[PDB]
């Protein structure tokens, strides 16, 4: 057992009836002088390894030679000039095991934390050594990470996409449907998580040319997904991961549930394909009135109405669909499937659920397109047009295929900085150079909605950390307060640089005109109810910062009238999985699952307690499970209030608590306009 | 008073031999000498045609006769456990130690061996003679059953608690000393059901049925001793071997709720340390807030 | 051919009521109208009897005639099931859903039914009917056993299944699943048994006991039917029951080594989401010719 | 039960020792007389039936519109005229359930025999009154049967392809697998077999740009394919079928074997993928010397050569594969390999044997490429080139995707009419005009190819019922002479109708003049060996018919020398599973495997004799298993030296012999020339 180890798992021994959490710091000390400076490749100068990682195919060429070398080498010194220290072992261990660059033989480390920022902010500047160390201050001071794809791999050559949130449509065809097959085994290969709308294909037992009863369902799509996205998995480094996405009034609903029970054949489950449900108010109107619903069959309705069953308002249709004969439905119990939905949840976490409605009610872009689906992480909400791919040598119809780009907000490190706005800007200019530099060549459909819609998603984490470290529990109504204030001067500050970039490159986002920031209509709920915090402490802990008020608002709607907006989305909470661990942060906007959490790596154990953890705020420090979900809704429908995408919001629950608490939550958070739930875990 | 607490017992004491790896024995029988590794093979072998007959007729037949669904459970409980754990489960320790004709061998060897056609003979005999809604031969076969639980089987058992008390042949051991587990709590168990039967009888016609017990034990002592000289001579063991058959004779008549009849003796100290969530509908006011 | 392999999936299907808790099925069980819960009560009770015949005579009845010390474990191990395991998990169900009264009540009224009465009274007179050493009765209890197995219980398990599949008594479904898996593997086995049997008979003996198999099933499949839709008719569902009866009946045919009786027919789909040549080296020239 | 149905089943019951095969008869007639007449729908005249066919949507109406209607009339008088009667119930019942045309709701009869041979040969005649009569009277008297689906689709509105069998080659690249793919359900969804080429993949272990142990190798190809042909399935239909061909020497050919081996596991067996294994010389004399052989990885193979291994001969190239260090190889037993192969044969009947060098030593288009890979019945052997499918919004390289048109020839006809060489003129012009309507919109290289190579499958059927009718022992060495006899005769016209067609269209197949016909080799052993029968008794079979000399081939050489040849192949003998009980004849050129077959059709059961069956020819239609394969073997290689392509050999064993006995059929197979080995059934 190596020392590091051993200072970690000495948090756990009690003395004088506390954790020794203070050890921890000396763990990472060890780690470092023990471990990481020993295996750490030094140069005699920086040149010296520049040239090295660029010679040994490591770095790209191109970010670098944007610059002098007097350039970067200041912008490295920037860098190390933080004096950056990760305060707990796990931090330090995550990034040198995860995110630091490392030799061919996987033995020496070519990269620390301040060279690993360095890259990626020359690689943001894009020319630019002022704007590189803005980025560098920004992100040594852990104010704001990129996600994963693009921390891990800005500036490297042997590298994936900076991308891997992908939202593809599927058409009802074959050919639409290899077409999906093969994209998604496409963007699996460049590391991206893949999420398929099935609403669109016709259910089992439809007809294919006037033959009955020869569809196989989304149930055979879903196999033909599963099987690719296994085939794809990162050459062997990680289980391809994908999404299905179904309406709930699609015919398939069941058979689409029945590939997560745990009862179902070989022929039936599918293991590697996530799966969500979208949920429109109708069903949830329905299941209230215990009246019966129906699914329906998507071809059907295709051919009776000429659109496809997914591209049109239930609300509005369900009636005229159940009232015409030459649309084919199917009696079910709403109820019942909400109940299944719950049990389901319970057994396995699966399925998503999408409130179309609360989505829609918010979205900007419902003139484009209504959200009709979800991501892989279920939060990324953004208008889709399915594309027609259509024969050999025959020319195809390129939709739009959601791929926004990720980045978060560290609220702690950017609150204690009173730098919202400094922060939130850098961000967005980031995620647009990020967005731009995206060029993918195998997924048309992808790469046409990067170029239109330039849709970006910042977003946030450590509210739980900040929240506990400033004796704020995470279900008061203060935390709830501070939310509300912090994400609407994110969604102020966001909407202000995507304008000043609208502005400065003359150009919107494509069908910008149609949106409700043209129309102002969005900034309508901003011009009339004042988002300052209401209670005292909330405000002083906003001391130092100018809040948005109404005046405010309304100069930003004007300002947005007048010179548009660059980004169709500009917001969505991500889990931020392993780089919270990085930044020493609680993960997304989600309350802590555990105070200390246990976990083995290789025949180790090692111990990581939430950063910021004593004694003194050990009781704010609640854990997940141990809190009313319905307070974590209200937190969730706060914040999803000022987050023009959704949040990745997972229900916690315990072993206790029946398969009604579960559909009571999820009832509850359609009430509070939740757009998306994302896992149910129990304790 | 008691079959729902030996029913618990018994069916949490559940277990198969497939959870035991037997690999790990295979040097330190290796290393037994002829003389060692046949008496082992005969041993075990005596073992299992005891347990066949106890799995195949003895536990069913007393079951058939005996009243009460739950009596019966456990009955049947104790009957799959014979033929469907324990006899096979020495079929698991002879694949892994013999080759095919070692093995072929040791059960021709149990076909023709005298004692144990007489010891089967007389306790199957037994068995068989049960008669419906007679009570007193019913007693017999119960008598007869504690005698093999309780007493027959010990002098088998001595073998592979002997190795297993030096630290020889303990993945085997650690699959008989389970089988001896289940045995001693099947001999208490007939046993309280024969005390039943007893308990009804009058004064003279108890003195008959402890004669029956006395002259069967016996007559079934007299021929496990030729057995076990027969069978433990070249390892040099049968005196000590008796030792241990006369203490579990004494165990068998406390079963019966009889005076122990063979006095007390020191037994080899070796053969001692051998020894889905819950579901609720929704409610038309879970969709209110 | 075929005793090793049963053995093997029968142990490895091994389970216990305590595994499954039952209280959480109160929260749907409260919102049945009478009718259901009626059906219910009445259908569990006829699975509980029909169930207790097979553990005390069926299976050990069959246990006791099969020659093969393997056969007898397994059936042993079959016979040990119905009684310790399945007898308590219907107990169990029956006592979490309905107080000691209307338990007693229930069995007094299925008790005394016409329709469980005549094929119970069928069944067991059958294994009633088997003599030493004549293996023509044995194949014929044999039937009757398949029959039961595989058959006869199934319009009994079509209710918890049916509401397995609506997400209702999920706890008492999931144990109604686990003993429908059990019945399931005893049918395929003792048909298996039973076409042994078959298979040593003349032609024309062959063609009698063919007749002697659809005769029987004729007589329990009318009885059936009418046993149908005196319980189902009060909650609507007999059709559908009767398509689940033949679909098991052909299923059960299957098992005795004979051809389906009646037309494929589609299950109710809430009812179905509840449901070597010898290797010889090449020895060189072989590549010449 | 039917009154047919007890009639046929009244064939079994013996009356004096001897089997009532008369009583078929009797069933026939009634099956015509109970059902056929009563479930027959009549028209008024052939104008109303072809009127009520078109507007239904049964009938396309462009091949009927080439002719006047008294043009159709009399082709369908022609066709009635022959008063053709059905000798056996199973032929009618097989025609009027597999082919004959039915109602949407499939409750009537509207295609009779004759109603269907005039459609088909007004589709084959192209607007030719005179062409579409002699197509009549060729079919009539069924000299010539077009493959299953030509003959069920032909001029038929809701028909698929009429092209039987599709190859295609697949690149070692993400793009090249997702587009095998979606052709395999494209063409799966046209009813088409799919044999796909994996050879060229790169092997479980290799490195995608760099990073090792990267790639799942052919198995996770197979696990796509078949659930690419599970999808796939003829709208419900027929189950989708698909084949993979592996070369011997692949690294993956003993995991690619492990996916038909009964104790596979889930992830790595296949089910409805058949297996081919394509055999060089070079593992058979390894195999033969007990020299320990080498498997290599494709991918380090076409690094270091540029070409693959596949590409290029083995024979000449395995010692410097060996000897080469940058060529990464595994070490196999040879012997080990080929006793595995005869065991999965044994146990399943896969893989199917391709002995490569025997196709490529008389292969006439080796200069376009060499035979890599057979079709799912293994009887098709052309040459294929592997197309380069790049990204998208970039060219694709198009190569050559094989695909042939099937038809046979029915021996006992065409000999009882003396008309070998009208026959085999007809049947090639009816399979050309087959490939020139047939164009594929979603499978660019089998388009292509079928464009260039024209290449046509000739096959033959009712070899072992000519044999057995004329008291000729199929393993006897006059059925050999005759199976001479009559393919030479049959290659002999074949050549001349493609010479034919090449003059009077003024174009040859693509790339002929590098041909082995271009260059006069083809015709060697013809100009110089004489194929004229050896023995009285088949020269008097062959009375009446000219049997082409070597001054004949050698006029036929110097006719193809001055024309060229229209089709890159002509001959390949299919199987011809269910069309051969319409024919009354027996299955290709394969000896019966029964005498009578015993068949359950629903409920009922009935028996089929083979064609001609009686007391005095008992003994000559012996049954495939007790017969000699060894003389089997020397049938089928008789029949391949005058076969371009291959011949579906299926191999029927008995269950006493072993392994080594498979092995040994094998090995002769491969020394007398066998191109392909179809099946391994076991009695
Ligand atoms: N907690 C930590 N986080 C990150 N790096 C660390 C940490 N502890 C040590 N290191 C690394 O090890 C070096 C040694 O740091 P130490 O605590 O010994 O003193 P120092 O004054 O920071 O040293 P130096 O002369 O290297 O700046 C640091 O410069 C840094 O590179
Ligand atoms: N084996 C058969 N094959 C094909 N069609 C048949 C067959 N048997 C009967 N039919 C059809 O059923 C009709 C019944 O007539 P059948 O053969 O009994 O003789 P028919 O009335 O004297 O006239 P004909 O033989 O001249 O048609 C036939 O005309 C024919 O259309
Ligand atoms: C992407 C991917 C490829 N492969 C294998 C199958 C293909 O035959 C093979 C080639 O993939 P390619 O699509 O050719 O990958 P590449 O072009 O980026 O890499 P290279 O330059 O080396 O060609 O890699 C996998 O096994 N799994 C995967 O996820
Ligand atoms: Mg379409
Ligand atoms: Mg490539
Ligand atoms: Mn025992
Ligand atoms: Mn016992
Ligand atoms: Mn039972
Ligand atoms: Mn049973």
């Amino acid at each position: 057992v190596p020392k590091w180890i051993q200072l970690n798992n000495e948090i756990m021994i009690q003395k004088d009836g506390k954790f020794q959490f203070d050890k921890d710091k000396e763990a990472v000390h060890s780690y470092f002088v023990d471990y990481i400076n020993q295996n750490t490749v030094f140069f005699h100068n920086l040149k010296e390894k520049l040239d090295y990682l660029v010679e040994n195919q490591y770095y790209e060429e191109e970010f670098l030679s944007l610059y002098s070398f007097e350039d970067i080498k200041e912008v490295f010194k920037t860098a190390y000039a933080k004096k950056f220290r990760f305060p707990s072992f796990m931090s330090a261990f995550k990034f040198y095991n995860d995110y630091a660059l490392k030799t061919n033989d996987k033995k020496k480390i070519l990269e620390r934390y301040e060279d690993r920022i360095s890259i990626v902010a020359l690689f943001f500047a894009n020319g630019d050594t002022e704007k590189a160390k803005e980025y560098v201050n920004l992100m040594i001071n852990q104010e704001y990470q990129p996600s994963t794809p693009t921390f891990l791999n800005a500036g490297r050559k042997r590298r994936g996409e900076l991308v891997s949130c992908f939202l593809l449509e599927v058409n009802d065809s074959l050919n639409d449907i290899s077409r999906a097959i093969d994209i998604s085994m496409q963007l699996s290969k460049l590391g991206g998580g893949v999420s398929l709308n099935l609403s669109k294909l016709r259910a089992k037992g439809e007809a294919i040319k006037d033959v009955e009863n020869a569809t196989k369902g989304v149930v055979g799509v879903m196999k033909l997904l599963d099987n690719a996205f296994r085939y794809a998995d990162q050459m062997g480094q990680r289980q391809g991961s994908g999404a299905a996405y179904l309406n709930i009034f699609h015919r398939d609903i069941n058979d689409f549930l029945d590939t997560k029970k745990i009862s179902a054949d070989e022929d039936v489950r599918v293991k590697t394909l996530s799966i969500g449900v979208v949920i429109p108010d109708k069903f949830v109107e329905l299941a209230r009135e215990d009246k019966a619903a129906y699914v329906f069959y998507p071809h059907t309705i295709y051919k009776e109405y000429g659109q496809h069953m997914d591209e049109m308002d239930m609300n509005e249709m369900y009636d005229k669909f159940v009232d015409n004969p030459r649309v084919k439905k199917e009696k079910i119990n709403p109820r019942k499937l909400l109940e299944k939905l719950a049990m389901l949840r319970s057994e396995s976490g699966y399925p998503y659920i999408m409130f179309q409605d609360n989505v829609n009610k918010v979205h900007a872009n419902n003139h484009i397109s209504k959200v009709k689906f979800s991501n892989l992480c279920s939060e990324v909400l953004q208008a889709s047009q399915v594309s027609s791919y259509t024969d050999y040598d025959e020319e195809d119809e390129i939709g739009l295929d959601i791929s926004c780009n990720l980045g978060s907000l560290n609220i702690l490190n950017v609150m204690e900085h009173k730098s919202i706005e400094k922060t939130v800007k850098l961000a967005t200019d980031s995620l647009t150079h990020v967005s731009e530099t995206t060029d993918i060549r195998n997924a048309p459909a992808v790469r046409r909605a990067n170029k239109a819609m330039k849709s970006i998603g910042l977003g946030a984490m450590n509210l739980h950390g900040y929240l506990a470290q400033n004796g704020i529990a995470y279900e008061s109504p203060e935390a709830r307060d501070f939310a509300n204030t912090f994400f609407m001067m994110v969604n102020f500050y966001s909407i202000q640089r995507s304008a000043e970039i609208a502005k400065e490159k003359g150009e919107t986002f494509d069908q910008y005109e149609g949106s409700t920031y043209a129309t102002g209509e969005y900034f309508d709920k901003y011009v009339s109810t004042d988002f300052s915090p209401k209670y005292e402490k909330i405000a002083n802990l906003f001391e130092g910062m100018h809040i948005p008020t109404t005046e405010d608002w309304k100069k930003l709607k004007a300002f947005v009238a007048e010179h548009g907006m660059y980004h169709s989305y500009r917001l969505c909470i991500a889990p931020t999985g392993s780089i919270s661990y990085v930044q020493s942060s609680t993960a997304s906007v989600m309350p802590i699952m555990e105070r200390i959490e246990e976990r083995t790596y290789g025949n180790s154990k090692t111990y990581y307690p939430m950063p910021g953890l004593a004694s003194n705020n050990w009781f704010f420090y609640k854990e997940a499970y141990d809190m009313d979900m319905f307070k974590v809704v209200d937190m969730i429908a706060t914040i999803q209030q000022h987050i023009d995408q959704g949040i990745s919001f997972t229900l916690f629950l315990k072993d206790t608590m029946t398969t009604r608490d579960l559909n009571r939550i999820d009832l509850y958070a359609h009430h509070r306009g939740i757009k998306t739930i994302y896992y149910a875990r129990t304790k | 008073d008691f079959t729902q607490m030996f029913y618990n017992q018994n069916v949490k004491q559940f277990w198969l031999p497939e959870e035991i790896a037997l690999n790990g024995d295979l040097l330190t029988w290796k290393y037994l000498g002829k003389n060692e590794q046949d008496t082992y093979m005969k041993v075990l072998a005596g073992l299992t045609l005891l347990d066949t007959e106890q799995g195949n007729t003895g536990m069913p037949i007393v079951a058939e006769h005996v009243d009460g669904h739950q009596r019966k459970a456990v009955l049947n409980f104790m009957a799959m456990m014979e033929n469907a754990v324990h006899a096979k489960s020495y079929s698991n320790i002879f694949m892994t130690l013999a080759p095919t004709e070692t093995i072929n061998e040791v059960f021709e060897w149990v076909k023709q061996n005298k004692y144990l056609q007489k010891k089967a003979q007389m306790i199957v005999g037994l068995y068989k003679a049960i008669q419906k809604d007679d009570e007193i031969s019913l007693f017999k076969a119960m008598v007869a059953s504690v005698y093999l639980e309780s007493f027959l089987f010990y002098s088998g058992f001595y073998y592979p608690l002997y190795f297993y008390g030096q630290g020889k042949l303990m993945q085997s051991g650690e699959i008989i000393n389970l089988i001896l587990r289940d045995e001693a709590i099947h001999g208490v168990y007939v046993g309280l059901l024969a005390q039943e039967i007893y308990n009804k009888q009058t004064e003279e016609k108890k003195a008959e049925l402890r004669e029956f017990a006395i002259d069967l034990l016996n007559q079934l002592y007299e021929n496990e001793l030729e057995y076990t000289e027969d069978l433990y001579d070249q390892v040099g063991l049968s005196h000590d071997v008796k030792k241990f058959i006369r203490y579990n004779a004494n165990k068998a008549l406390m079963n019966l709720g009889f005076d122990p009849y063979f006095e007390e003796e020191d037994i080899n100290p070796i053969v001692l340390n051998g020894l889905k969530a819950t579901v609720e509908p929704l409610k038309d006011d879970d969709f209110y807030f």
